[PDB]
């Protein structure tokens, strides 16, 4: 949004950052699964 | 398959698809975001 | 975009620069052909 600012005109200069919050919000219900389940999976698989 | 590849001892330099990344237009940066996120996901693969 | 700024109103002040990236993007698949093929063409034709 800073290096290309002169390419969006008030719309969707709000939409481009509108989807960033979407990406953020979606990251959590996955990172939870990852860092709470896959962790022990690897901690085992790294010993067989 | 990927998660299994994570710990499978790598014996062949993997590659990634040839793909018409567009320069100029502020979409390329999304393609940078794609693989930086991927790298966060899988350090063991990207390392090669 | 600087000498006439008071002639576009937030639209397409983003479109005017929107097409510049198009021109850029289109220049490459031609400049490649030019500077990789026509070069030797001239380097020959300049000797007949």
């Amino acid at each position: 949004l800073r290096a290309f600012a002169s390419s969006f005109a008030q719309r969707p200069r709000a939409g481009v950052t509108q989807l960033k919050s979407l990406l953020t919000q979606l990251a959590d219900p996955l990172c939870l699964a990852l860092d709470g389940h896959v962790y022990h999976l690897y901690n085992v698989m790294a010993n067989m | 398959d990927y998660f299994s590849l994570e710990m499978t001892p790598i014996i062949m330099r993997p590659k990634l698809y040839d793909f018409d990344m567009k320069r100029g237009e502020p979409v390329s940066l999304l393609y940078i975001l794609e693989l930086i996120l991927f790298s966060i996901m899988f350090p063991n693969v990207t390392q090669h």
